[PDB]
Protein backbone atom coordinates (compact mmCIF):
# COMPACT_ATOMS: atom_id res chain seq x y z
CA UNK A 1 0.00 0.00 0.00
CA UNK A 2 2.73 2.18 0.99
CA UNK A 3 4.29 1.63 -2.86
CA UNK A 4 0.52 2.20 -4.31
CA UNK A 5 0.16 5.70 -2.71
CA UNK A 6 4.12 6.75 -3.05
CA UNK A 7 3.37 6.15 -7.10
CA UNK A 8 -0.05 7.45 -6.81
CA UNK A 9 1.25 11.20 -5.51
CA UNK A 10 4.34 11.13 -7.78
CA UNK A 11 2.02 10.84 -10.24
CA UNK A 12 -0.59 13.82 -9.12
CA UNK A 13 2.84 16.13 -8.85
CA UNK A 14 3.73 15.38 -12.30
CA UNK A 15 0.26 16.17 -13.46
CA UNK A 16 -0.15 19.43 -11.70
CA UNK A 17 2.84 20.32 -13.07
CA UNK A 18 1.34 19.31 -16.66
CA UNK A 19 -1.62 21.15 -15.96
CA UNK A 20 0.08 24.42 -15.33
CA UNK A 21 1.95 24.14 -18.58
CA UNK A 22 -1.46 23.63 -20.08
CA UNK A 23 -2.46 26.89 -18.64
CA UNK A 24 0.84 28.57 -19.87
CA UNK A 25 -0.01 27.69 -23.10
CA UNK A 26 -3.68 28.94 -22.57
CA UNK A 27 -2.63 32.10 -21.74
CA UNK A 28 -0.18 32.64 -24.59
CA UNK A 29 -2.92 32.00 -27.29
CA UNK A 30 -5.22 34.01 -25.51
CA UNK A 31 -2.82 36.84 -25.68
CA UNK A 32 -2.16 36.71 -29.59
CA UNK A 33 -5.73 36.45 -29.79
CA UNK A 34 -6.06 40.01 -27.73
CA UNK A 35 -4.12 41.91 -30.44
CA UNK A 36 -5.44 40.17 -33.58
CA UNK A 37 -9.28 41.17 -32.12
CA UNK A 38 -7.78 44.79 -31.91
CA UNK A 39 -6.35 45.10 -35.07
CA UNK A 40 -9.58 43.84 -36.23
CA UNK A 41 -11.28 46.58 -34.44
CA UNK A 42 -9.20 49.27 -35.88
CA UNK A 43 -10.19 48.12 -39.18
CA UNK A 44 -13.66 48.00 -38.63
CA UNK A 45 -13.47 51.61 -37.86
CA UNK A 46 -11.28 52.32 -40.96
CA UNK A 47 -14.18 51.11 -43.09
CA UNK A 48 -17.09 53.01 -41.22
CA UNK A 49 -14.92 56.32 -41.98
CA UNK B 1 4.04 16.18 15.34
CA UNK B 2 5.49 13.97 18.22
CA UNK B 3 4.44 10.73 16.68
CA UNK B 4 6.51 11.31 13.05
CA UNK B 5 8.91 13.58 11.36
CA UNK B 6 9.22 11.90 8.12
CA UNK B 7 6.35 14.48 6.46
CA UNK B 8 4.62 17.78 8.06
CA UNK B 9 0.77 17.53 7.12
CA UNK B 10 0.40 20.83 9.43
CA UNK B 11 3.34 22.50 6.65
CA UNK B 12 1.55 20.95 3.43
CA UNK B 13 -2.13 22.22 4.47
CA UNK B 14 -0.12 25.89 4.94
CA UNK B 15 1.00 25.41 2.26
CA UNK B 16 -2.25 24.72 0.48
CA UNK B 17 -4.07 27.49 2.16
CA UNK B 18 -1.40 30.05 1.10
CA UNK B 19 -1.44 28.86 -2.00
CA UNK B 20 -5.18 29.51 -2.98
CA UNK B 21 -4.50 33.13 -1.21
CA UNK B 22 -1.50 33.60 -3.29
CA UNK B 23 -3.95 33.15 -6.70
CA UNK B 24 -6.57 36.07 -5.54
CA UNK B 25 -3.50 38.14 -4.12
CA UNK B 26 -1.95 37.83 -7.99
CA UNK B 27 -5.82 38.69 -9.45
CA UNK B 28 -6.37 41.45 -7.24
CA UNK B 29 -3.26 43.02 -7.95
CA UNK B 30 -3.28 42.81 -11.71
CA UNK B 31 -6.60 44.09 -11.69
CA UNK B 32 -5.88 47.33 -10.01
CA UNK B 33 -2.81 47.79 -12.07
CA UNK B 34 -4.63 46.87 -15.28
CA UNK B 35 -7.89 49.64 -14.33
CA UNK B 36 -9.93 46.89 -15.85
CA UNK B 37 -12.50 44.30 -14.00
CA UNK B 38 -12.67 41.95 -17.13
CA UNK B 39 -8.96 41.00 -17.80
CA UNK B 40 -7.57 38.41 -20.20
CA UNK B 41 -10.91 36.83 -19.86
CA UNK B 42 -10.19 34.15 -17.13
CA UNK B 43 -13.62 35.15 -16.11
CA UNK B 44 -16.63 35.67 -17.48
CA UNK B 45 -16.50 35.57 -21.13
CA UNK B 46 -20.21 37.30 -21.51
CA UNK B 47 -18.43 40.42 -19.96
CA UNK B 48 -15.54 40.78 -22.30
CA UNK B 49 -17.41 39.98 -25.56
Amino acid sequence: IANRFTSNIKGLTQAARNANDGISVAQTTEGALSEINNNLQRIRELTVQ
Amino acid sequence: MAQVINTNSLSLITQNNINKNQSALSSSIERLSSGLRINSAKDDAAGQA
